[PDB]
């Protein structure tokens, strides 16, 4: 079944990982790439 | 509800919405035998609804609330409405001052977003605006502020302070009115059937100003001028606030 | 916040579609003329951090204007035209006219 | 109303450490495990601490 | 006040006029300032009413100077006529006007 091995990937991917380090933490800076869907935009007070 | 897969179901024109808490949180689930699970919950939601306000009074609404799963797309959730789906109640109880309820119905739709497709469930409810609030606070108001002005032709021509005094009372109501008016509706652009209403009232009463204001000057140069003109106005005036109002109303009703 | 430009750098993805929505935004006072994006770094104390800033430009509406402010007050000094053709012996008319104009 | 970046410097002999970095660049996450000091505002009236799109704070 | 005005010189048209048209604008005033008190409701209430009564009786006084200044100088004995009878009647429907709102909101 696709649900045990998608259970054991998730599993393993999640055994012994640290939040509090970033992806390569010692190394290079990591790249984040942003995408905004603006809703709406409500009030504009002045 | 928290130990189990539960659907990321949001509602994507709600501005802000809340789940119920007191005594404990209004939630309630069940599970059959074969897995079929049933989650229901209460919730209040603030939802947006871009209300073209032309008519106005006379205004009528498909507000919409839209709903979806947030990281599921059509490949993962699906939703589907039932036979029995939207039921509303007695709708006496509701807060509907100034709407009243007529209708709602259902839609189904796939929207593309930057993520991916999704099933995206509407509701629409159609909302009617009540014509009896708006008409007891602007039209029976500047239209009494119209006869006042009115009265003005049958006081003597002679006692120009009276007439003058009459009618710059009148003008400045209106236009208190007008103020008064337009303080319920959003600060939009275009032009209302309420405003087109105040403005003609408007234009009626500074009418009158003027035709005292020639009827005063030509006393001194063409009197019978001046004495026709009197009853001129005088039949001229309610005829024409009459013919006004029968193509205001007819064209704002039945359109 | 906490990371400077040497464990972190922004970027926006597509560099100009990144941001969507912006053509089908319904204000009913203003109108979004125009918008960009930006990449840049700042400095505070702690270090140099990585920055993006999304920007609009809105262009206020002037109908409701026109219909609240203007036209009453054109109409008033319209109004306070009108005591010009009243006689000078007339006097209680037209300095009522004209008072009520300046005060309104 | 103001709007700070409000800046705390201590020593915890107890937090020593020798690796191959001189600084640990830690998120607010970590904060939360060590000794802080519990400082307010005398004439503060209703504050926030912002955490959007996480808690606005880091620790070095 | 607006029945006041019936107890002044025919001649002062001016005067009469200001009380006709200041009361009925006071009226207005007092309708705008009192329906806020309440809900945005699309019905009438008992107080809405009042006013509404009220201001047909303004209404009616500065009416009814408008038409003795259209008698005077041409019917004096009518213009006359019709201050003394409104002197009365004005405020004999009013006093019976509100025995009956008060009698009629208050036993309810
Ligand atoms: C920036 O900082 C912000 C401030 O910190 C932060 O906002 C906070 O976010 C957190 C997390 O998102 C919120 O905590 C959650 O709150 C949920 C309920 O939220 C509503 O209610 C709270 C008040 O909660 C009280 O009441 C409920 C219901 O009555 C109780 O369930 C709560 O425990 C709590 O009760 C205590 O307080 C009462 C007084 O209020 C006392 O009378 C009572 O005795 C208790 O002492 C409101 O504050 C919320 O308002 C805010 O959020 C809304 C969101 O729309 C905003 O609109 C609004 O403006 C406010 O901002 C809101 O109204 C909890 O359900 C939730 O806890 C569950 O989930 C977590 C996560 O898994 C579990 O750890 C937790 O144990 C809970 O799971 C159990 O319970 C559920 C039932 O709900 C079960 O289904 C589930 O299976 C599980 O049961 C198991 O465990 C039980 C133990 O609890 C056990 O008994 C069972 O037997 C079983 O084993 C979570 O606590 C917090 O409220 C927010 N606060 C504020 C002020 O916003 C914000 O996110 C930050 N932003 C960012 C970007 O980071
Ligand atoms: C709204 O206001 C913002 C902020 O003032 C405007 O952003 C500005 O945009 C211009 C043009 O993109 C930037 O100029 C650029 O400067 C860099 C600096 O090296 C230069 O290399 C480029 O050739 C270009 O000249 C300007 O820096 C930027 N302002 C800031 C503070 O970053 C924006 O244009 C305004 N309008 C709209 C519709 O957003
Ligand atoms: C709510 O949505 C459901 C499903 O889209 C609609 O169900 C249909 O109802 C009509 C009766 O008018 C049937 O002829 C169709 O066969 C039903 N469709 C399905 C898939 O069962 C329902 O009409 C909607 N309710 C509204 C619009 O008020």
């Amino acid at each position: 079944s696709n649900m045990s091995l998608v259970k054991e990937t998730v599993d393993r991917l999640l055994k012994g990982y640290d939040i509090r380090l970033r992806p390569d933490f010692g190394g290079p800076p990591v790249a984040v790439g942003m995408n905004i869907d603006i809703a709406s935009i409500d009030m504009v007070s002045e | 509800v928290g130990k189990i897969w539960i659907p990321d179901t949001f509602f994507r024109n709600s501005k802000k919405a809340d789940a119920h808490w007191i005594t404990t949180p209004n939630r309630m689930l069940r599970i059959w035998n074969d897995g079929r699970v049933l989650y229901t919950l209460r919730l209040t939601i603030d939802a947006e609804c871009q209300l073209q306000l032309h008519n106005f009074p006379m205004d009528e609404h498909s507000c919409p609330l839209e709903f979806s799963s947030y990281g599921y797309p059509r490949e993962e959730i699906v939703y589907q409405w039932k036979r029995s789906s939207v039921e509303v109640g007695d709708t006496r109880s509701w807060r509907l001052y100034q709407f009243s309820f007529v209708g709602l119905r259902n839609t189904t739709e796939v929207v593309k977003t930057t993520s991916g497709d999704y099933v995206v469930m509407s509701v629409y409810f159609d909302l009617s605006r009540r014509m009896g609030y708006f008409t007891i606070q602007t039209y029976i108001p500047c239209t009494l502020i119209v006869v006042l002005s009115w009265v003005s032709f049958w006081i003597n021509k002679d006692a120009v302070p009276a007439r003058t005094s009459l009618g710059i009372t009148t003008v400045l109501t209106m236009t208190t009115l007008s103020t008064i008016a337009r303080k319920s509706l959003p600060k939009v652009s275009y032009v209302t059937a309420m405003d087109l209403f105040v403005s003609v009232c408007f234009i009626f009463v500074f009418s009158a100003l003027v035709e005292y204001g020639t009827l005063h000057y030509f006393v001194s140069s063409q009197p019978a001028r001046a004495a026709k003109m009197d009853s001129y106005a005088r039949i001229f005036f309610p005829t024409a606030f009459c013919l006004f109002n029968l193509v205001y109303w007819v064209s704002y009703l039945y359109l | 916040y906490g990371y400077t430009t040497d464990d972190i750098e922004f970027y926006w993805r597509g560099d100009d579609n990144a941001v969507t929505g912006v053509t089908k935004i319904e204000l009913p006072q203003f109108s979004i003329v125009d918008y960009k994006l930006i990449t840049k770094k700042v400095v505070f104390s702690t270090g140099s951090y990585p920055r993006l800033s999304l920007s609009f430009k809105l262009k206020r509406n002037i109908g409701y204007f026109i219909l609240q402010t203007y036209m009453p007050s054109i109409l008033i000094t319209i109004l306070s035209w009108v005591s010009f053709w009243i006689n000078y012996d007339a006097s209680a008319a037209r300095v009522a006219l004209g008072i009520t104009t300046v005060l309104t | 109303t103001i709007d700070v970046f409000f800046r705390q410097s201590w020593k915890d002999e107890r937090l020593k450490f020798k690796g191959p970095m001189t600084v640990l660049r830690l998120n607010n996450l970590m904060a939360s495990k060590i000794w802080t000091p519990d400082t307010f505002f005398h004439n503060g009236k209703k504050s926030v601490a912002h955490n959007m799109t996480m808690p606005n704070k880091l620790l070095r | 006040l607006s029945q006041v005005s019936f107890w002044l010189n025919r001649e002062s048209v001016p005067a009469r006029t200001v009380f006709g048209v200041t009361t009925v604008l006071t009226m207005t005033t007092l309708s705008i300032s009192a329906r806020n008190s309440l809900p945005k409701v699309a019905y009438a209430t008992a107080m809405d009413w009042f006013i509404a009564v009220c201001y047909a009786f303004v209404f009616s006084a500065l009416i009814e100077f408008a038409t003795v200044n259209y008698f005077t100088k041409s019917q004096p004995a009518r213009a006359a006529k019709i201050d003394r009878l409104s002197r009365i009647a004005f405020p004999l429907l009013f006093g019976i006007f509100n025995l009956v709102y008060w009698a009629t909101y208050l036993n309810r």
